[PDB]
Parts: C-alpha cells; structure tokens; sequence
C-alpha cells in the first residue's frame, strides 16, 4: 500500500516491514508468537537469564539496539555514521552480560531488582525464503524498580527473527530495536529489551 | 557562601567538602568560574570534515553550533537566535550553508553572520544593523590533533599550554600514532550525579577498579582481569599517576593496550599496538613508544575524560548539582583496519556506553556520593584524597608534571581539586595564575 | 448486570457499553479486531498518515476526543456545556491534519518524531441493527519522543465503530475518547489516539 | 537582583534581558508586582449566569472561587479554608449556596461568609468571631461587556481605565456586535514556557505568522493563507498595531473576519460579519464597523490574550519561570445561529486548543526561547523588539493609543514591556503612575 | 528447565510458576483467560465496584498485595517478617472497601476519578489437583487521573486463581501481587490491581 | 527571613503563618533547628534483637545505619563512607559484622570503626589513621520501653525528660502492659505534604474525624463509628487533650481499645484490653489502667506519631517543604496471642497503610493545606488553632501537662507549635530552654 514518495515521513525500512505483515495473515502463527514472547518475557522478568539464553536465544543471534543521531528531515549531504550500537551482541557477548548479572560481586544487584515487562502489538509472518524463520514484531514497556525509589520505564518496538529450532523450542536469531529516545533518562539501558 | 574565603578544598588538595557535589549555589558559581572560563570539548575533525558540516555541543549548560568554515577553520556560536532568543538548530549534526530560525525566519550563515531577514526592506528599511547581529561567538576554538575545544573566555591560555604536563603523555597516542578519529554518534544518558564525580574517577581513580568492577573484570574476559574482587594488586611499577597546573591529570597503566576489551579483541589489539610501538621506538624513544601503548585514564579539566587504548571518550555535561548528561564516543587510531575500527567502537559502547556493563558498575557510586553531598550531616564533611601524599615528585627527568610513581593513588585528585579551588576563588584568569604560582610545591609538600 | 442506582459511581453510558460486550462473545471477532487495531497502530507509529487515512479511515468518520469539565459528583443544577472537543473531526478535517504533518515546513517535525503505541484490552461486538458495523473497544498507551529529551506518554480508552468496507478493508467510522487527564502534561495532544 | 535599579527593559522598550523568561527570583517578584497588582481574567457571565453558579479560576498562582451572588453581582474569594488552609473547592464549576470544607466541615456561603462550624456551641461556645473569618476576598471584580476580571489590589484603576486606548478597538466586537459569549469548558495544557512568551506573541507578533505557521496556513484552508512560508507580505495598510499606557495592545488585520478558520467556515463567516458590519456603519461609523469585522490579536496585560473573529480566548496561567498552564476558550457572538456557534467553538479548539494544529507550531518557539533565558551565556543577552521604532504615533485623529500604521511590527511589544518594567521597578500603583507619566513620549521617540 | 542453583537470581517461587505454564499449553484456555481479565478490568475501570464483587470475586477470595523489605542478596541470618500486606483481604474486607468507594461522603471521589487499565502477558494453566481452579498470570499497568493534574501509574504482575463457578461466571479465589516498588510514589495504593 | 525575629507562631500557639507548610528556606532551617536538634524515631528492639542485626532509618533527610552491638547496646551511624562519601548500605535490614563500601572496598565494623582498607600496607603504609576514620556517629541513642530514638545533638535532654508530661500517658501501654513490639517491615509512601501536616493532625486533631473519615467510619465497622458525617458528638468527658514542654502531645479517647479496627476485631480486642485492665487496676490504679485501654492519638515531637490501641505507628520523614515519606508500622502488645498479633498488624495496614482506606481520607487535606502554603496570597495568612483556648489547665491533680479536659480541641496543636517557634528562633538547646521557661503559662493564658 505505502508509497514513501507520497507518505513523506515514512522510511524505506519501515515501509518494507508493513508490507511483510499486511500480506498472508495466519491467526495460528500470531497466537504462537504471542505465547513465545510472553514466555520469554516471563523468564526475563524473574531474572532467569541463563534459562533465557538456553531456552530462547540461538547460537547465531545478533541482538542489536541502536541510538540514531538526530538529523534534519531535509538532510541529504551529511553521510557519516547515522547510529551507534547500544547493543550489538553475538551469543558469547550475551553470555558475558548474563554472567555479569549473575556474579555475586555485582553490587548493583543487591537488593534484588524488580522487572515487569508488557508485550503488545504482536505480529508474525514467515520468512519468504528461509522456512526455518519467523519474523515477529512486538512492542515492549519494561519497568525496572530498585532501591526503594528508583523507577525506570523503557518503551520500544522490536523487530525479531526466530528460528523453529528443535523439539518445538523456538530461538531468537535476530532482535533489532531502534531506541526511540535519543538521550536516555533511565540512568542506563542495562536491560534486555 | 563567600567563595573568596570558603575553604572548599583543603591545602594540597588533601580533602574536599562533600557539599561540592550537591550545592546548587556552587553549581551556579561553577558555571561562571569553571565552565565559562576553561577549555571544553566540542567535537573532532572526523565529525565535521567538510565545509558546511556542523554539530551541536554543550559548553556547560549552554548549547553551541560548531561549524566547518569554507576556509577550513572551525567557528562555534551560541545556538540562540539574536532576535527573540529561540533555539536555532534542533538537530545534532548536518551540513548546511546557514541556519534559519523557525520563529521569524532570520537566516544566519555558517559563519554566524546575520545574512537575511524576511522582508527586510519593507519592514526595517535600512535601520537594521545586521553586522551587529551575528550569533554570539565562542571566543576561542582550538585543536589538539583534531580534537576541538572551545572556551568562552578570550583570556584563557592556549589549549596546548592549558594541557600543561599532561600533553606529553597524550602525544604518543594523539600525535605519534598517526592520529585518532572520533567515532560518532555518541551515546547519551542522564545520570543523577554531579559532573565532578565521574571527572574525578577518570582523572585518577585506579583504586576502585578491582572492587567496583569485580563483576565486569571476572565476566568481561579483559587484560586487567586479575584485579577482580581485589584478588590481586598490580605489580612493581605497573603504572604511575600525574597531574598538572591547570587541573588535567591521568593514570598510566604500562602496556595495557587492550584495556577493558574482552578477550575477543585482546590478541588483535596487543599485536597492533606492539607492532606500532616497535616502529615508534626509533622515532620517539622507548619510553614514549611504550606510553603510546599504555592505558591512560585521563581527565582534561574540567569535564572531558578518556581511556586511551580502551578508546573510551566522555563528556560529563553539567545539568544541575545532581544531574549530568553523559556523552560517550569511541576513539580509534586512523590507520587501524576498518573492520577493527568498527569492532572497537562497538566494544567501547558495550563496556562504557549507555548499556555499558562496566559503566553500570560505577552508577551507584557516583550517584549516591553526589546525592549525599546534599544531606545535612554530610555537607560539611570531608571527602578524602590523601593516598600517596608526601611521595609525589615535581620535575622528574623522564616523566613530567607532579607524578606519583605508583599505579594506584590519589595524586591526580589532588591536582584536579587544587585547580578547582583556585578557579572557584578567582574572578578571572589572572587571579587563577596568582593563586597557582606555587601549584607544584603545594602538591608535593612533605616529600 | 450493572444497576447504576446501586453502582453509584457508574455512568449510564459506561453501563450501556458493558452490556454490549458481556453478551454474545465471538472469539474470532475478537482476534480479527486485535489484528485490525494492531495494523492501524503500526501505520500510525511509522507516521504513514496518508496510508492510515486511505486504508483505515471511512469517509463518514467522526474522530472525537473530549475533555470533560470537573464537576461535583453530587452536582445536579449546573447544566452548561460539560465537555469540549480536543478533536471532533470529519474525514476532510483529518486530511487537513495529515497534510499539516507531511508539510516540509512543519518545523516541529524535524528531527523526526518517534512514536510507539501499545494497544490492549480489545473487545468487539457486532452492532445489533447495522450489520456493516462492528463495535471495538481498546485501550492505548502512546509514547512520543522527540528532540533528545522530550517524552510524552498518553493513556486512553477508545470506543470505536468500524465498517466492513469492501475487499476486507475495514474502516473506522467513529472513534470516541473521553480523555482521562483534565489538564494535559504532554505539551499538547497533537497525536492520533 | 535590585529591581529598583536593574534595567530589565531598555528605554522605549527596544530590548529586554533574556533572563526575564527564565529567572525564578524574578518570577517570584512578578507574583507581587504583576499578578497581585493588575487585572486578571476570571470568567464570563455566560459561564456563571444564575445565582449560585460558580467556577474556579487562577489569579497568578493563587486559586479563587468566582461566584454569582443572589443580587446578581459576582464576588471572588481565595479557594482556601480560613481554619487550617485546605483547598475548599475541588471542582471547576457548579451551582451551590456555599462550600463545606472536607477537613473539619466549616461551611462558607457563596458570599464568602463563615456560616457554620460543626458543633460550634459545644466546642467554641460564643468565642468564635465568624464575622472575621470569611474567605479572603478578591478586592476588585469588574466586568467588560460580560468578561469578568479580578484584581487583588484595591488601588488599581477601574478596569475600563486600565484597558486604556485598547478599549476603543475592542468595543465594536465586545459591545456593538450585541455582545459575546464565552464557550466553555476551556482546554487546559501545560507548556514549558514563561507566561510572557505567549503573551508577547499574541499582543503584537504578526511577523511570525507566515514562517511559524507555514504548514497550518498551507494545509489549513484559511483567509490569511497567502502568507504561507513568507510567500507573500500583506498589502498596503493591511493593518496596524497599537499599545496603551497599562500595557494592553493588539494588532489589527483589516477585514479578516474568518481569521484562522479553515475554508469550511470562510463563506458563512464572511457573510455574517459583512451583514452585521453593514448595520453597524449607521451606528458607529464606517471605521469602527470595519474594526468589528477585522481580526484583532490582542493581549490584555498581563496574561489574557485573544484573537477576535477567529474567536480564540487564552489565559497564560503562570506556574514557574518555565511552566505555564494554558487555558483556551472560544468566544462567539451571541446573535450567531446556534449551529454556527458550535462549529466555531470546535474550530477554535481544532486550531488553537490542546490539539490545535496552529498552536502546535508555536510550541518550540515559546518553550526554547523561554528555556534559553536560563542558560548562562544568554541571561544577560538582549531580546530585540525594535521593528518599526521611530514610526509610531500618539494621538491620531482616527486610531487612538501609540499606533504603528503597518500590519507587521513590534509596537505592541514595546508598550507591553514598557508597562512591565514600570511595574517590576515599582512598589505600588502610585509609583507605576509616576513611572508612566510620559509613557507615550517614551514609545514614540525618534519619530 | 530452571535450576535455581545455576540461575542465581531466581527465587524458588518464581521457578515453580515458570514450570506451571511452560507445560501443557491450551490455546483456548489462554483466550478465555484473556477475555475474563479484560472484562474484569472494564468493570473496574468504569468503577462498577459492586458489579465487580458480584460478577468477578469468589466468596472464598484472598486478595493480597505485599511490600517486601529490601534485604541483601547474600543475606542468610536475619529471619524476621520479610513483607507486609498492603492488601490481604477476604470478601467482607473487599466489600468494606467497595462501600468506602461508593459512600457519598467519600470526598476524595469528587470530582470523579478516571481509571484506565492495560492487561498484558496473559498465561493460564489448570490446577493439577483441583479441576475447578485455573491459574492465570497477567501483568497490569493501571493509570489513575484525578483533580486536573494528578496522575499515578501502577505496574504489577498478578498471580491469580479463578474458580469455574456456576453458569460460566468465573470468579477470583486468589490474587497475589508482590508490588515491585518498595517506596510508593503514587500518593497511595488505593486501587484494585 | 530572620528567624530570631519573625513571628511564625503567634503567642500561646493560637495561630501559625501558612508559609510554614510551604517555604523551602524554612524547611532548610528546620533541618538545623528541628531535625538536627531533637529526638527522632529509629527502630524497635523487636526489629534488631540480636547482635549484628541492623536497619537503616532516616533522621531528617540523613540516612543512618542502626546496629545492635555485641554488648547488647545500639549504636547508629551516618550511612556514608568516610572515604569519598558513597552510601554504604543499600538495604533496609539485615545481620552483619560490618559493612564494606562498594566503591573502594573500605570495611567498617558494626561499631562504626574503620577496620580494613584494601591493600592498606602497600598503599597507605602506616599513614592512615583509621582510628580517626570511623563512621560519623549519632551522638545520642536511647530507648523508651524498646522504642529506639536518636539525636544528633549531644546537648539534648534525656529522652525520658524530653517526653515530659506525655510519658505518663504512654507508660500504661508502653510499660505496664508488659511491653509492645513493632511489627515490620513498614509500609512506605510519599505524599505531597509538609511533614508538619500529618504531625499536627495526629498530635491533637479529633475535630476532623467525623467529617474527614465519614466514609471510613460508616463502611469500616469500627467503635468510633457513631461519629460518621458528624452525626453525633462524643459524650461528656469522652476524652481529653494534653501537651508538654518539648512539644509532644496527644488526645485521649476513653475506653476506645479497638480503635479504628473493623467490627471483625472489636469483640476480641475489647475482651483482651478489658481483661488486662482488670489486672492493672491493682498495680497502677484505676485511672492509669483505664488510660492503658484508651485510644491515644499522639505525636512525639517532631515527626513520630501513633494511635495506641489501633496500633498505628508513623514516621513522617521530611523530603522537602511539600514532600514527606510516610513510614507505617504496627504496634502490638507482646503478650497477645500470635494470631491476634498478625490480624492486628494487617488491620493497621488495611486502615492506615499504603492502601489504608482511613489514611486515604486524609490525603487531600494534608496535601492541599501544605501546597497552599506556597501560594502568594496565603503565605502570610494565619492558620488557626484557638479551639479550647482559655480552658486549658496546668498541674492537675490527676492528669499531668497542659490539659484540655474535653475530647475535641486544639490544645495539642498549641503546645506543638509553641515548641516549634522556640526551636526555630533558637540556636541551641540552652536558648530553647530560655525561650520555654514559662511554656505552660503561655499555653494557659486567659484561663
Ligand atoms: C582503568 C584505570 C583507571 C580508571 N579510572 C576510571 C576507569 C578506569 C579504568
Ligand atoms: C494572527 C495575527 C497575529 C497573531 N499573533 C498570534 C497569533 C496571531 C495570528
Ligand atoms: C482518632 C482520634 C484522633 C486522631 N488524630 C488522627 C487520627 C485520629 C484518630
Ligand atoms: S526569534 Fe529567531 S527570527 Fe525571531
Ligand atoms: S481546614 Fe477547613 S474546616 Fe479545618
Ligand atoms: S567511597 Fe567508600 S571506599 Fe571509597
Ligand atoms: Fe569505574
Ligand atoms: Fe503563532
Ligand atoms: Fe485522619
């Protein structure tokens, strides 16, 4: 539907993702994707980070969250690095972050943090070429509370690819988030979106 | 408070009143005596290389536009329209020949000049003196090997002189390596700490590494990892500390070229740095070639910090006494292969960026230490920086500045706070100079 | 179920809407309504405002958001205008707002805004009289970020009527929101709820 | 700051220090010298027409209850219980014979009197002097053709005198049209701007329209649309500007009766206004009948603004130096058909209400201009309002006040800030008068 | 899956709840639970508290919200009361709170409050032993606005047990919430999570 | 403001300037003259019974660690590291032999002593005087029947003397009942009120109960329920009010042992209290045995309040002039059956905790009364506390203190604010004593 020459504010990437979901709707797949994301979020909320890695994350994963520099809507000359990577992790890098969370000398984890995740707007579509892969889009509100009066709320859209895996255990092979706030007001982004 | 008389920092920089991290009246006073007076980091050549390229930056709480001129120079201007004061530029970077205000349409050139006023002839006739209506210009803009600093005070020393004895230590990496590039855009996060808390930590705090970063050292897979949980103390002369007249200082950790990078980069980096060091031995001598590939944790007074080799580059942008906006860039050597540059930049953000797991370990330390400065029973308490006092030297044959010949100590805190007291109690650069005529003697007392 | 003489805090309007959903539940319809709203929200989030108008909005639409004056719960004499219309738009009026968003001299749209919408609590029920019409209720959290450190979060319940349309393209014929905050703390309400 | 001596506004109102939009100490000082001294908009007869009807309103940062008395007058009182200070009324409008405090149950009449105290006889006996315990009453409450203003200072001029020369311009629409009604409830939104930023914009800023509102003009389908993106400048004498002794001022755009309304209302409005103008020609003369159907952008000093014909009515309620709570009502002519009244009110909110697309274009301009007033390098900078200076006149045969005979200029800013300086540097109304004895000469200098 | 000896940050309770949902998934049950919670939230949002008690709450209910004291992650000696009960209500106690809300002298309820609830991450599993009982987990964002400029947002995970009841009217027999913020910044917790 | 001269509280405590609930400069001044000077509640023996047990508490805006020593005493220390000022303890309770700072690893004992410094020998050699680096200790820590209070001022009266005449009323329940336990952890909520608003309400406001709590009385099913909506006024001598030299005061409601508890606890409580009273008659006499089972609403100056029998125990922790962090515990008699203890604690939270339906009725009263103290036209207005003035007595044969022999009045407000004025206008305890040498005469004037 979308024509980005007419819909002036829409990026080419965003228009490509619309196209992927508006065509070929499979209600069963949507429900399966909802279940999968709800279970992933539950594992993360209870800080079962090893179980999350083992049950939900593929060996070939790219887990990426970018921060895009603010540029003029009419900019066409300046061509330097548009974004930086808050996260751009392979499996081993995720494992390092999980070990950091679980280390008993991670002083910032005492008293124990409290996480609550809200997953919405789930859409799913099979990849056209690789039948092991499912494209899942979802939005997340993540609430992190700690130390009596610290509360940080994160908001994001997630563009994921999940592989079928084996034995029905679906695993994340790519997560991409373009974080919407340029200057963070949550102390850090030390959370798994 | 009378800042001419109030002892905020004790003699020799041995202690500071805790209120300095929390007092809002002092923060306002720092805007005048620290931020409006001293050299502040703006950008790098690599971010505005072509005519018309610009970025926005903070200088204290002010915002400036930093623009590459047609003649290749850089000028910076307050990001404030000369008509009714609207913010002129709402983006972080771009390329343009000028900037038009969204309120009444006044158009300013990249050179700051008021170039056009809508319907000028019909409305102002010839009454508008556009020549007197250019954007308010940053008085001084200078480069240190591509790193661009600004200063609002025309009376400041040249940037090279302001770096003082610290410049000698930075030159191997900043100059002799062939030069560095800054990889943008930066991460940007607000922390509930005073700007001095991270600035003091980067200028001279090696003591905290093993304990604060225990978890990052252990899980991280990095070269300094033997320190996790204070399991071990660095060797002999594993490093040194230095400080300078104008407040800049750093720690030096010999040979630590891979820095905070995880084991996934260690071999490649150690090979690259060692190969360049071998070439540098013949050009700048063995000691300076070794400094090139040694990890420097330094603060360029007041609020710009870096970890060389690790490649971390920070600006601690002040917002109020307990709020700072942290900007994080990566620095890379220009002659590194592109793929290594990319991996290094990602690793800098991985460890010290917005989701930096090492930077996360420091949050509570900097935020609570700052916020405690507001608490009634702590305002007049004394923060201690006496470690190593009476063992620092001045005028060494090999290593310049006030130098503590040990890896761990508080030499650099003392030099930073000395310079800080001298500015807060001075009305101008001449008074700072008068207050600093014996800066190194004050720092080396008892030795 | 509800008796507003007993349930003293409940308005007659609100009790009428309960009645509409508690009776005749059609699970398939609920899922269809969820899909429809998720796609609408995706189009809005990527700022595909022309595509939203073309694909999601009926020619006969009334898009209305009201702000109700605070009155005493025991008030029975004062009978002046109870509310004002933050929005009360027909299709042409929506089109004017969409053109305003897309105009290259809309200075407030540079740098580009970031929107993230979270749609929940979806309920659907067919209209009793007009079989072209579906009543859909949903709640929305809308996050708008811009210019580094500006973040505004909106919260609302939406009472919609959607028509079947043609070719399976359902279109909004009425949206009604009674905005819950009387004094806005989001700078403006310049967002499509 | 010494406000007796500090030059916040330069001679003739030509410039103002940028700090006026950001300084919190000055904001506190304005509460005394601006808000506690001057006439502030409360409500309209149309909103409290019957005995017992009341609304709450702000007067500065204070909240008042405004109540229609049994005798048809209106009295206003602080919304604060005389016992322990609880807020008495928690709603925005209603009808009641009195107000009972939810803390200890004291009951006050609609006339402010303490009428009952629970268990008075058993607890206070005859010791309570209820006659001395009435709610704190707003000293002055007056009406301008149904628009109700309050003033805490009993020494203020009568409201009509305070409107000064601006009243002449308002009378065609406010009086000769048969009268206006205010359509409530208002929209209410908080903006991060100083109250003076929107007040100055409405009192005399036509210059910004083409540029700031480019997108609204182009997409909006309105009569002033030829100005989009400064594609065109208004004609000959397309309008004028005026200002007055006590600070009120406005722009006049000849014949622009449909104002900001989209093309969907243009024909109907232009017909209605032209028909009434034709009748008014015989009653008030051609010039004043034309003023009736001309678009007036005016600010009634300090913080009430309006666009006649467009029907926009605003109160810029101050919260702190960079926070204002904006109230938006619609004004309609009482004799317009009801359906037109309804459509006009919706159009006012569509364009200038909480989701007003025109009002949205002004947000960044007002918020950044205000916030920049806090930034260190801008506090002492000069906001310019010199457009048209040396071409304004006093005492014209047809158009009263200090008048700039051109549609676009800064005449009204100069009169607003003049009056502002005179109040901030004065301790009472007598001193303001002494400081304003040559108000028009100061504004017309060089002409 | 979860081994709390390995996943060091996970509590025994939390690991037990993972186990209950990861096994035996019934899509129909998930959808039924979603409907049920959406209807409950609608009744609460319109302040139909009597209808909520009558239609949604079982006579044997325990409605419990706790606040857990912050303790060191490595704490093993201090064994005093770990938490306090913000709520720990039986049916009669809920009825007292509902009467308090509906009393015309509850001055804090004028002008009328506005509530908007967002229910997500719904999971359901039948109890293994008592076939009248369904375990439902869900997360809730609750927005409360009042008096012009007061806005409070609550975030929580809910562990519920619902009984089949009679005539298809499911009723809550237990709600348990461990509130994530230790020091509340919402003025009070006077809301039904 | 000059607090030596400014009359914030009028003679005899009859009124107070409304600004006291809103002025931030006064709040800062209270940190010195109220919070740093007076006795503040910390914890109870029941919460730290064993060696090594500790909790954190606030004292004003400062945070302290309160620790049970090996010898059975309790010491308290600022929760601030003596090195660079990081907060030492991040939890609310625990058991430990010491506390290690997460920044550089300094280790302090439960006795406050600096016991270890990482790598001390290698880094500091023998230069570190650890004996002078213990945590900053709270000068005074004392117990009243297990309730532990702290005071930063070594010159304060002993806690028992500070309780003055109020101690006599508390002893039946605190001592003669066999003792109380505090059931933790407390609820914790922030309210947008000044700490004095709830403190004054608990010290002596019975007048508000029927009206403010109308809905809770009616739906609640409690013993004081006949008061709902002011349907009825308490009997004859249904109670009395008292106040004391150092500001503590309370109301006494004869026989109201079940307090605010709903009908579900009334029979069991009334039986339990009556049975113990019968035993106490022989030990402490009929009047004091009756006081034991009478409802006391009391404030231990400045900011600790309680309702005995109901079992509500509050700390109003100050954050700023319009922000208070409310801590709510339950108090229970040690010899009550465990199951009753549990039900009573839940009932305390049900009624007065974070979701306390009674406490909810007071929110708007305390927040708006406080916030109105910032509003310009109310700052200099007078909050009234004259109910019962001229009927209070001093030195009664049976009931000590300044006593109003009626259930409802403002006696206790007058004593609280008297003491408040005397502190805010005094620089030390000696001056407070000089200012209070005729405290009871001032309060009983006109009688
Ligand atoms: C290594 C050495 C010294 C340091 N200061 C701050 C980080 C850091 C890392
Ligand atoms: C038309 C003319 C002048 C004006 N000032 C503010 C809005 C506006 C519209
Ligand atoms: C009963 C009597 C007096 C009181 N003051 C505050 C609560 C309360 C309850
Ligand atoms: S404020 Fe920039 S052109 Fe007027
Ligand atoms: S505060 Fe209003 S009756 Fe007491
Ligand atoms: S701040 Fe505590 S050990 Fe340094
Ligand atoms: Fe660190
Ligand atoms: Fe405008
Ligand atoms: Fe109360």
């Amino acid at each position: 539907m979308i024509n980005i020459q007419e819909d002036k504010l829409v990026s080419a990437h965003d228009a490509e993702e619309i196209l992927r979901f508006f065509n070929c709707h499979d209600s069963a797949l949507q429900q399966e994707a909802t279940t999968l994301l709800t279970q992933e979020a539950h594992l993360l909320d209870i800080q079962a980070y090893r179980a999350w890695l083992e049950h939900c994350v593929g060996s070939e994963v790219q887990y990426q969250v970018i921060s895009r520099e603010l540029r003029a809507a009419s900019e066409r000359r300046y061509k330097l690095n548009e974004a930086m990577n808050v996260y751009n992790e392979n499996f081993q890098q995720l494992k390092v972050r999980v070990e950091h969370q679980l280390d008993p000398q991670n002083w910032g984890n005492s008293p124990k943090l409290r996480f609550t995740r809200f997953i919405t707007n789930v859409q799913a579509a099979m990849d056209v070429n690789d039948k092991e892969l499912l494209h899942i889009r979802s939005n997340v509100i993540l609430h992190r509370a700690r130390r009596g009066n610290q509360v940080d709320v994160f908001y994001a859209a997630r563009e994921d690819k999940w592989k079928r895996g084996e034995g029905g255990v679906r695993k994340l092979v790519q997560r991409f988030v373009d974080y919407p706030e340029r200057i963070l007001q949550t102390h850090n982004l030390m959370v798994f979106l | 408070m009378n800042y001419n008389n109030k002892i905020l920092v004790s003699e020799s920089g041995l202690s500071q009143k805790h209120l300095i991290h929390g007092d809002e009246e002092l923060f306002q006073h720092e805007l005048k005596t620290i931020f409006a007076r001293n050299w502040l980091f703006l950008t790098h050549d690599s971010l505005i290389p072509a005519p018309g390229d610009y970025v926005t930056a903070k200088m204290g709480i002010d915002e400036v536009i930093v623009s590459r001129q047609n003649d290749g120079s850089i000028r910076a201007f307050l990001n404030v329209c000369r008509h009714r004061g609207k913010t002129l530029v709402s983006v972080e970077a771009g390329n343009a020949k000028g900037f038009v205000c969204s309120y009444h349409g006044w158009g300013f050139g990249s050179n700051g000049e008021l170039q056009s006023v809508p319907f000028e002839k019909d409305l102002y006739g010839e009454s508008l003196n556009k020549k007197c209506l250019g954007l308010k210009e940053v008085a001084r803009v200078e480069s240190f090997h591509g790193f661009i600093y600004g200063c609002f005070d025309q009376e400041a020393p040249p940037l090279m002189d302001y770096l003082g004895d610290a410049a000698w230590y930075l030159e191997p990496m900043f100059k002799h390596s062939g030069g560095l590039e800054l990889v943008g855009p930066p991460g940007k996060v607000v922390i509930k700490a005073n700007w001095k808390a991270p600035a003091e930590n980067f200028v001279g705090d090696a003591y905290h590494v093993g304990w604060t970063h225990a978890s990052s050292l252990r899980s991280g897979e990095s070269i300094f990892s033997s320190l996790a949980g204070n399991a071990a103390l660095p060797p002999e002369g594993a490093g040194l500390q230095m400080t300078s007249k104008y407040g800049s200082g750093m720690g030096v950790l010999w040979d630590g070229y891979s820095g905070v990078h995880s084991a996934d980069l260690v071999p490649e980096l150690m090979a690259f740095g060692g190969a360049k060091q071998e070439r540098l031995n013949k050009e700048i001598g063995d000691v300076r070639a070794r400094i090139y590939r040694s990890h420097l944790n330094c603060t360029v007074f007041p609020n710009n910090s870096m970890l060389t080799c690790s490649g971390v580059f920070k600006v601690w942008n002040p917002i109020d006494a307990n709020t700072t906006e942290v900007w994080t860039y990566a620095i890379v050597e220009k002659d590194m292969p592109e793929d290594l540059k990319r991996r290094l930049a990602d690793s800098v953000q991985r460890t010290f960026g917005p989701a930096g797991f090492w930077e996360s370990d420091d949050n509570d330390n900097m935020e609570t230490a700052s916020q405690n400065g507001k608490k009634y029973q702590s305002r007049d308490s004394d923060l201690l920086s006496n470690l190593g006092f009476g063992e620092d030297v001045y005028g060494d044959a090999v290593y310049p500045g006030v130098v503590g010949k040990s890896a761990i100590g508080e030499t650099s805190y003392r030099g930073f706070y000395r310079a800080y007291q001298a500015h807060v109690s001075s009305s101008n650069w001449a008074e700072f100079e008068h207050a600093s005529s014996t800066w190194h003697t004050e720092l080396t007392k008892t030795t």
